[PDB]
């Protein structure tokens, strides 16, 4: 009928030693594919993102380790912030002082919530501009303050034939069609 | 407010690399011009920098004041940008 | 107007103090009579107007020969009728073991109309008592974001939230039947249920590795228990509640079951009908008393000593945290301020002016009804806002 | 064309998408009669767009007289067969049960000719339906590539893929009997053919990526009842020999029970059984967590398979994909005030604010040539086929 | 008769720690040494290529390690890129984000997969210089582009006596045959 989570739990973690999480999977998963109500994501690849529900509050992992114990799988993972909901929103928080309790489930996170993650303010939305995708999964939208970004100095870094000029390019043009009334040398 | 772009990272100041709040980094592989990246802010921020010496062409890294959190970004491409190239041998070495 | 100690703060330090309360290892609510008017409930005082509105003959009698009710309360409207029925019930038995036929006459018609009085105002639908599927209706909307927001916020390995409650209505039943949730009561069967006092300590578990359950405690007993012509209480549904004895009550001007129905605390004197109450107050007494309770309290206008008693003397532990409603703080501190107001009010105001951080009363008028107390609790991240379900089903049955 | 929770998609995002389901946990696949039209099959409407012409004087009883069929149903070409074939079926037995000779001779002609024509229709090579190596010809080549894609783009230790189907031909048999893959139908035996529901929980193992598992909803030609109380299957020569070739060349319907097909006679104790058995199957395949289900040439007619799909999509991992051709008119029907009950599913299931549901609409872009095309090829999977240059070799030199 | 896979496998993935790939070889000689239908390939020591099937994509790896732990025997290994088709060939491309998932299977490359790794993108043919064959295996010939080798300037470096005219000479006379308007001091 009606579950707690909109989302399917894929494991449970088993032990905990502090600084470093470890997680077993259920015997049904060896495809490394989790399918929700929004679509299909990869959870056991090293360098992703997951998270538990743990309260009133979601926390979110990075994987690093596949290991070995129908054998079992093993993940280890460290926590990086929480997300907040306060009045009609979500707020994200750059804080890892809590862990979760053993026995809690390990979830994916979807396209709606790796939004929020890279995301700004709402006000400030208006006057920003587009920079690009993530290339992981090249679906989200980075924006940029420029209130922020030209305040102090800016440094660009990069070798030869691998494009900073167009980045350049890209980035003064921007502005010179948004602000006519600015002064750039 | 200044923008500083090179290729030699190691032919700056200290002083002058460190006053920036923000870094975008692209690929770079050379022992000596990944030092300065490292000391220009201290521990606490070290699994985005093993990335840089693999990372693709369009990609970049960029992290400072500007992001909550770290981000891998794939830029776009401007149109029209800068001149394509200089001049080409093959072409005129053939016209005939 | 929130007050901690003696001092003065604003809503987001309570919201925030709230939520940092809502993560402990024990949860607690205790709900009272005023809860129940958001479907069409009625207030002990406006009880007390209808029955001297209504039955005016009875009142002049049970004041100049019996001396039981005072002449004061009743123009000031502060009679607790809960204490009336027990006096009653002790002068007819006493009167019918003497075996005083004339004595008889009074005291076995005044008890009809109290109990046609009581009944009336917990039904909570009217003539729409014994139909089925009333849990859908909009009346009833708060009870379940209320259960839903205390049972989905447990992390595993904690206790099930404890529901404890004083009105003999069936309102959080019909809530949480609809929402899928099955509440334990202590009775088990079902072509005969009895009261098991040592079933408080079953839960569920699943034969492969749901975990959808919760406690629920009435101090007052409820309109659907019984007993029976041998020694042994008996539960049964509304319909046949009202097919046996509540329509009987309610039309029939002739009516007096006796000693047969168990609300509200009535015939504490029997020793077969004391045993329910005991259990009650036993588990509350030994909830309240853990280390690391978190306690809420609302409708409760404390009119009654041991309750008070019990959460005072619970008071002085280092680790229990209290929240408490009152509407009516400020025209009570200004009684309070001449010459001090009633029982309750010197209570209330007594605890109050405690000088610690444990204790939080919480004023504002209008604005600490149970309507503004559902919604104060936290929201889970992962509560699905959408709709769905509902618009599947509607789908489904649309396919002929 | 392309619709998704009410957006519209591209050729590349979809073809990903479809590339991305077929790596879960379990697949299927669902077969209607429309996959046979391309190697000699033919359409529901066409076998009554016949009958109609090929048999006349009787159209007149099944209406004026005992009122089975209606007429703007007829006229439109939207009547079913199953139901009528098995209302003539109990009408026939009542008859019989009755001692009423004359109603009784009526329907033995009735359902001689509809089961002619069906059993006409059935048939995918027509006089060859005896012969050997039928899998051998051109017109199945695109159910073996099915049976391979399917097959080789699973990773070592999972599951096996399973196919269901509501046909009654042999393609599907006769291709997978050419590459060298066993499919488990339910049935064990030889000389004696026995029906077995414990039969599908069975694998194969090495001592020192073979089998799956196909599932048929309407029975088949090569299936009937005995006198003993058990279900048989033979072979096509076998039913060829014994009581297919009466019927066509004949006019001779003294069997009321020994025909399996299709989805009638289910008031007898002994074949509701295999329906049951499949049937249930089907349910429950499609309860399990982190499965997906491509339907594909299958007419949404049935109710009880468009109620079990319907309600299947409440649990968080179902996935769903719907191959159907005609589908703009079936909206400009349902905006202006039209169409059957399957084209008001169909609209009522495409506007649904889901990201489980895909759509695929055309001409001919959602044919089932077109099907295979959209599944891929591992990198390694051999495709320079040289071993039939030694296998003639070896052949020629004797 | 039916064959999934006309190579023979090796080994099989039992741990990925971090940017390490961990590889149990197979019972028997057969992992020393694997024949095809083209020719007899072979891995045996530090620096070769094994590739790890993974549906769309062929991941390269170059193994470094091997040791004992008859019992177990492991290689370790670092990834390169993938292979993947196009049209109807293959492309190889050199980005190195991308890891196999547990449980899969490794297998000697063929000359046929060493010759795309070492290959021009299809359209240099016309300005095409060789130079001369992979020293490993000598089977791969290697080119280069006029557009792109003697565009800026250029290094030649060694000791004495080991083969610096040989090669100026060469690329001097080949690149002058090529177009016979071209000017060389
Ligand atoms: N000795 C016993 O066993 C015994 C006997 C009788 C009563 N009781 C207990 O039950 C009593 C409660 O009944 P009561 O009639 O005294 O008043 P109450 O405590 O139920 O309610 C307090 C006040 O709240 C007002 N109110 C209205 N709507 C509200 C809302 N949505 N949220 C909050 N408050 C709202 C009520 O009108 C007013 O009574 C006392 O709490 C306590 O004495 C015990
Ligand atoms: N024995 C019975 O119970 C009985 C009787 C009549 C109909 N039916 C069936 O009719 C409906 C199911 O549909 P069906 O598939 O069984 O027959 P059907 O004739 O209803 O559906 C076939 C569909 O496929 C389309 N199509 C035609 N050629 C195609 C091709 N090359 N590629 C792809 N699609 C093509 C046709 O336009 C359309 O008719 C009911 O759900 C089902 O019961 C069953
Ligand atoms: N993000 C990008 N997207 C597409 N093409 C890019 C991108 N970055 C660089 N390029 C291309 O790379 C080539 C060389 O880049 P260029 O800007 O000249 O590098 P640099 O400035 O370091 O010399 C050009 O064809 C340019 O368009
Ligand atoms: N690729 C090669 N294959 C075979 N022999 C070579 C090669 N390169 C150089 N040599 C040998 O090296 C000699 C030339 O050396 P040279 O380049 O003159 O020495 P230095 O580097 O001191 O100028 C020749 O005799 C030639 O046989
Ligand atoms: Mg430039
Ligand atoms: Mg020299």
């Amino acid at each position: 009928l009606f579950k707690l989570t909109e989302i399917s739990a894929i494991g449970y973690v088993v032990g905990l030693e502090g600084e470093r999480i470890r997680i077993n999977l259920h015997e049904g998963l060896q495809g490394r594919l989790a399918s929700h109500r929004k679509g299909v994501s990869s959870v056991t690849q090293p360098g992703d993102l997951i998270g538990f529900d743990a309260g009133n509050i979601l926390v979110v992992a990075r994987v690093t380790d596949m290991a070995f114990v129908i054998p079992l799988r093993q993940i280890i993972a460290y926590a990086i912030g929480f997300v907040k909901r306060e009045l009609n929103g979500y707020v994200f928080i750059s804080e890892d002082w809590r862990l979760p309790a053993l026995g809690s489930s390990a979830v994916p996170l979807t396209s709606d919530f790796l939004n929020i993650i890279y995301s700004i303010d709402k006000e400030e939305l208006p006057k920003a501009v587009e920079l690009g995708v993530d290339s992981r999964t090249k679906t989200v939208k980075i924006f940029a303050s420029v209130d922020k970004l030209l305040s102090r100095h800016l440094a660009v870094l990069g070798s030869t034939g691998y494009g900073k000029s167009n980045f350049n390019a890209l980035l003064t043009r921007k502005v010179s069609e948004k602000y006519p009334n600015s002064r750039i040398v | 407010s200044l923008i500083v772009s090179t290729q030699r990272p190691s032919e700056l100041s200290p002083t002058v690399l460190a006053m920036c709040s923000n870094w975008f980094s692209l690929r770079l592989t050379n022992e000596r011009d990944l030092q300065a990246l490292r000391y220009a802010m201290e521990s606490g921020n070290e699994q985005i920098l093993k990335q840089i010496s693999g990372l693709p062409r369009g990609d970049a890294v960029a992290f400072g004041s500007a992001f909550n959190l770290p981000v891998r970004i794939s830029i776009n491409q401007a149109r029209p940008g800068p001149k394509s190239s200089d001049a080409v041998f093959s072409e005129e070495w053939a016209n005939c | 107007s929130i007050y901690q100690g003696g001092n003065k703060l604003n809503e987001d330090d309570f919201r925030s103090h709230v939520y940092s309360l809502c993560q402990l290892d024990n949860v607690g609510v205790l709900l009272g009579a005023g809860a129940s008017v958001g479907c069409g409930g009625k207030t002990m005082k406006d009880v007390w107007k209808s029955f001297k509105q209504n039955y005016p003959e009875l009142l002049g009698a049970l004041i100049d020969k019996y001396l039981l009710v005072s002449q004061i309360d009743s123009d000031n409207n502060l009679v607790n009728v809960e204490l009336l029925i027990d006096e009653a019930t002790k002068f007819l038995s006493v009167a019918k073991t003497r075996r005083c036929e004339d004595e008889e006459e009074e005291f076995r018609k005044i008890l009809s109309s109290l109990y046609k009085e009581v009944t009336k105002a917990a039904l909570l639908t009217g003539e729409q008592f014994r139909e089925k599927n009333q849990g859908k209706k909009d009346a009833f909307k708060y009870h379940k974001e209320l259960i839903s927001k205390l049972i989905s916020n447990r992390q595993p390995g904690q206790s099930a939230p404890a529901i404890f409650t004083t009105n003999y209505d069936l309102a959080l039943e019909w809530a949480a039947e609809d929402l899928g949730i099955q509440l334990f009561n202590g009775f088990s069967g079902l072509h005969t249920r009895q009261f098991y006092p040592q079933n408080f300590d079953l839960a569920f578990r699943n034969v492969n590795a749901g975990h959808y359950h919760a406690y629920l405690y009435k101090l007052h007993g409820s309109l659907t228990w019984y007993q029976n012509d041998s020694l042994t209480v008996n539960e049964v549904s509304a319909s046949q509640a009202y097919d046996e004895y509540i329509n009987d009550i309610i039309n029939k001007d002739d009516f007096y079951r006796g000693q047969h129905l168990i609300y509200p605390g009535a015939n504490k004197y029997s020793h077969t009908i004391g045993f329910v109450y005991g259990e009650m107050f036993r588990r509350f007494g030994e909830f309240i008393s853990k280390p690391q309770t978190a306690l809420f309290i609302n409708g409760f206008g404390f009119g009654d000593y041991h309750i008070n008693r019990i959460i005072l003397g619970a008071l002085l532990n280092p680790s229990f945290h209290v929240v408490i409603y009152y509407p009516e703080l400020k025209e009570a501190i200004t009684k309070v301020s001449k010459g001090g107001g009633s029982e309750a009010e010197k209570a209330i105001v007594t605890l109050k002016n405690m000088a610690f951080n444990q204790v939080t009363v919480v004023g504002g008028g209008s604005k600490a009804y149970f309507n503004s107390f559902v919604e104060h609790l936290p929201y889970p991240v992962l509560f699905p806002r959408d709709n769905i379900v509902d618009e599947l089903v509607e789908a489904i049955a649309n396919l002929s």
